[PDB]
DNA sequence: AAGCAGTAGAGCATGC
DNA sequence: TGCTCTACTGCTTCGATATCG
DNA sequence: AAGCAGTAGAGCA
DNA sequence: GCATGCTCTACTGCTTCGATATCG
């Protein structure tokens, strides 16, 4: 499915940029039906919740009773609906805009966070503008500078700052986007590490058999005097079993 | 000497520090506990199942009062599982104190949250039906409704 | 300890000077302790909101406590942090604030010696539950309250040697009387300035250590590691919307059925099936058989060889990395084989593959096990756990494919333009702060109708650039940068 | 997953 | 006759719901 | 439960 | 040689909090 934007360094740098999905966490597309016994039926089948207070001896209510209370500390305060449909946030339609760039590699291989990834990838109809793109990342590409793009979808989106690696290949050129975290989802914990130990000292012939294990049980080898890796069994393109 | 820490317990409890309340009433149920099994003689006992059943104040009526709160749970336990002892030091001569405790236990079952009290709940519902067989006693209880 | 929790007295004097405005006309230091104590339990009733909390003034007038000794009154017994105790210590700022304090208390008096020390104690001393920091934020200025008897000073010192026994820990806050270091008094043999930090680097954060999973790696059949899979990206959000009864401000916990085959009555779970439908035929199993057929291993992860780290390339990604450890809980000195495996992949640059079933009934996934070790230095910088990492794989229908039917060249000038327009936006990324703008605004939007102070403190965005800030920084080389060899001209 | 308590099949010392 | 609306529509986003370790 | 842009049927013509 | 007074620690189970698949 294609989609269309702009994408925006600075003030008015303004290049018209469509984008793809690639690779997603697949699901299925067909819902487990009720069945009652004896019936082997659905629509002889009500089921519903009713609104019971019970907090004593019940008396039963209805649904406009109902303050959606928020928790704090140790109460319980009201602003059901209407009043965060007021004081909601708005991030104004939607956004591709570049906060910056990063000559340094320490955006890490640890921090991605993300349940899809996108390709910024080009236009359409005299791709002028897809070109200009293509001069943008074939200058990118030489050093390890990357950008940190903020994307939102629509007003209902929510913000999201997050890695663009480059992709130069041999038909394609590619813009790649990833998530990032907020300094809010990281935590940072004490671990007891392991190289000064007092009792978990390995010695070398139990260093020799682990060599011999890690040796004896590969997978890659090089051959055809090019050193080109041949590798077997493709974790990529091996099918999940379960919808099989 | 009872019923001083009877209505110990009963106004030891409106005001705040809902942990002294609790260790209060922890001994003092402990007492009663301690020091109404002991007597045997049958008029006297008489005159404790006389002196804890009473219309205004009691027992019944004191884990009445706060279940409305989480700090009375060990001595609401305690009570809950010491009357399955008090139905059977006594018999059959508790039947016109009965159907009070039918509705004490369904409350307290229906209304409480934690199962560390609920199931003596139907602990005492269980001994109470299965002692008071189906007579004129039965229909006090509207099993049409309980069922 | 998991579920232990953390004290925390905050002593303020109140004796002769600290009320005073220090001959100034910007400040006084007691208002602005009342602006710390406030900011940090607006802090922790949202951050750490299961923390023990107390607050005492010395050397009053009056005394309340549980020990009746002279200049000591609290306000707070330890505590979680109640939004009603915060709305009765906001009423202490401005002049009638002080007047409130004058003249519900006053101040003043041959004050506290080790006796607050000892009520300190006496706090600590009755709380039941499980203790791991005992801290307290002294809010006091002057550096000899024992200005005219030496016994005074001796029993104090000895007072902190028998509390330093137990060990509680106090440190202080001093106030900026000379706004530095110039009163380096003898306040040294008690203790083993800085408060902007107090004041507002604690907006919205949460503290938490578990470990999510405990399960065991299988190499061949028979080499069993007991290993924890733990979460280093934790993605929170809101806490859960309750929902409430209107007047008497009580909740509800509502129930559900199913029923009414067009009857009336009540159907139990047990006459109840599971069923597909495809146009006419429907295929109908029973819940037993639906969770049956999602089945195909053990919990646990296995071995299945290994790999080098060159074809696993970073465009491949499906899920939050975890990071795994082991624990010599189960399976007796398994650390051993894995400090032994840990070396040898870091001399090796080796790394494994597996396939992985977490719960005890789930279909299974295939991960790649990537080695990684600690970095440190002196001030016990520790920023790097030493262990392995999990990076998970895609199958088959996550890849898929664009129309493919696109390549045009370029010309290699606009590489140097773009390397200026890229140095002049040079920056280092970061090492924190990039605070949630949502959550920061929800945050504050739910504070303003807890502590009703006027309105919504438009909490400031950070997500968005600075555009005027790049456009100095860049300059006018941007019309040149569109139409150097690309001119639309429509 | 952490943790928190309390029951209870399982034995020892004793009476009729 | 082509443009201009117009109800639908696939498809996406959180959001309350449900399960478990 | 909510929105956003694509894509075949009316209305003035 | 059968039916009671008396200790006993491993097993299991509920609560608390946090994390993940789900229909809409």
């Amino acid at each position: 499915i294609h989609w269309p934007c702009r994408l925006t360094i600075g003030s008015n740098l303004s290049i018209r940029i469509a984008a793809y999905k690639s690779i997603l966490q697949e699901r299925v597309k067909k819902t487990w039906t009720v069945v009652d016994a004896k019936t082997l039926k659905k629509e002889d089948i009500q089921k519903e919740t009713v609104y019971c207070l019970n907090d004593d001896d019940e008396t039963e209510v209805l649904k406009e009773d109902i303050i959606q209370g928020f928790r704090y500390g140790s109460d319980i305060v009201p602003f059901s609906k209407v009043d965060e449909e007021q004081m909601k946030y708005k991030s104004e339609g939607k956004c591709f805009s570049v906060l910056g760039f990063c000559k340094s590699s320490q955006v890490q291989r640890r921090f991605f966070m993300g349940n899809q990834v996108l390709k910024v990838f080009a236009a359409r109809d005299d791709e002028a503008a897809a070109v200009a793109l293509s001069s943008l990342i074939h200058a990118l590409d030489d050093l390890d500078m990357v950008a940190i793009v903020r994307y939102a979808y629509d007003k209902r989106a929510n913000p999201q700052v997050g890695v663009a690696f480059p992709h130069i290949k041999h038909n394609y050129e590619c813009l790649v986007y990833v998530q990032l975290p907020f300094m809010e989802d990281l935590r940072q914990y004490m671990f007891s590490s392991l190289k000064n130990s007092k009792k978990y000292a390995p010695t070398e012939a139990q260093l020799n058999a682990v060599d011999a294990l890690i040796d004896s049980m590969s997978l890659a080898k090089k051959d055809e005097k090019t050193d080109t890796l041949e590798d077997l069994f493709p974790t990529t393109k091996i099918p999940n079993p379960r919808f099989q | 000497g009872v019923r001083c820490s009877l209505l110990r317990l009963q106004e030891t409890l409106s005001a705040a520090d809902r942990c002294g309340a609790a260790l209060a009433g922890h001994q003092l149920i402990r007492g009663l506990g301690q020091e109404c099994v002991l007597s045997s003689s049958p008029a006297v006992l008489a005159l404790q199942t006389s002196l804890v059943f009473s219309r205004d104040f009691g027992l019944l009526v004191f884990v009445r009062k706060s279940l409305n709160s989480i700090e009375f749970r060990e001595c609401r336990e305690e009570i809950l599982k010491f009357l399955c002892i008090f139905l059977e030091k006594m018999g059959q001569k508790i039947a016109p104190y009965s159907v009070e405790i039918k509705n004490t236990c369904t409350s307290v079952y229906t209304k409480d949250r934690a199962a560390k009290c609920k199931i003596p709940a139907l602990d005492l519902l269980i001994k109470l039906l299965q002692t008071f067989r189906s007579s004129r006693l039965m229909d006090e209880f509207k099993i049409g409704e309980l069922f | 300890k998991y579920s232990g929790r953390d004290s925390l007295i905050f002593l303020v004097d109140a004796s002769k000077a600290m009320f005073e405005s220090q001959s100034e006309d910007e400040l006084t230091p007691f208002d602005m302790s009342i602006q710390c104590i406030q900011s940090v339990y607006i802090s922790k009733i949202i951050s750490s909101d299961r923390d023990l909390l107390a607050v005492v003034f010395y050397g009053t007038e009056k005394d309340k406590n549980s020990v009746n000794f002279k200049n000591i009154y609290v306000l707070q017994e330890l505590d979680n942090p109640g939004a009603k105790r915060i709305l009765e210590l906001d009423q202490f700022k401005g002049q009638q604030g002080q007047k409130r304090f004058q003249d519900m208390m006053g101040h003043g008096s041959d004050y506290s010696l080790s006796e607050v020390l000892w009520v300190c104690a006496n706090l600590f001393s009755d709380v039941q539950f499980k203790m791991s920091h005992k801290r307290i934020m002294l809010f006091t200025n002057e550096d000899n309250p024992h200005g005219n008897d030496s016994a005074k000073a001796s029993r104090a010192r000895t007072k902190a040697g028998d509390l330093r026994d137990t060990g509680i820990f106090l440190d202080l806050m001093h106030l900026k009387k000379p706004g530095g270091f110039d009163i380096s008094l003898f306040y040294r043999d008690i203790i083993s300035s800085k408060l902007e930090d107090l004041l507002r680097k604690v907006r919205a954060k949460e503290t938490r250590k578990r470990a999510l999973s405990r399960l065991k790696l299988k190499l061949n059949k028979d080499i069993v590691i007991s290993v924890g899979i733990y979460n280093l990206v934790q993605k929170a959000l809101k806490p859960p919307p309750i929902k409430l009864y209107r007047e008497t401000n009580e909740p509800v916990k509502t129930k559900t059925r199913t029923f009414n085959t067009s009857t009336g009555g009540l159907l139990l779970p047990s006459d109840t099936k599971r069923s597909q439908i495809y146009g006419s035929r429907q295929i109908i199993l029973e819940k037993e058989e639906t969770e049956e057929l999602k089945r195909f291993d053990d919990p646990g992860l296995m071995l299945m060889g290994f790999k080098p780290l060159v074809l696993l390339k970073k465009h491949h990604y499906l899920r939050p990395s975890l990071f795994v450890y082991p624990e010599e809980s189960l399976v007796i000195g398994s650390s051993t084989l894995f400090s032994a495996l840990l070396i040898k992949c870091l001399e090796k640059e080796v790394a494994a593959l597996c396939r992985y079933t977490p719960r005890r009934n789930i279909p299974p996934y295939f991960v790649a096990l990537v080695p990684q070790e600690e970095e440190l230095d002196d001030q016990k910088i520790q920023v790097t756990p030493p262990g392995f990492q999990l990076v998970f794989l895609p199958f088959a229908d996550d890849k898929r494919k664009m129309p493919f039917t696109e390549k045009i060249m370029a010309t290699p000038e606009q590489v140097g333009k773009m390397k200026a327009i890229v140095e002049k936006l040079r920056f280092t990324y970061r090492s924190d702060s990039f605070e949630n703008p949502v959550l920061q605004q929800h945050f504050r939007n739910l504070e303003a109708l807890a502590l009703d102070l006027m309105e919504p403190e438009q909490a400031v965005d950070l997500t968005l650039p600075k555009v005027e800030a790049m456009n100095k920084r860049l300059g006018s080389l941007v019309d040149e940068f569109k139409e150097l060899v690309y001119p639309p001209d429509y």
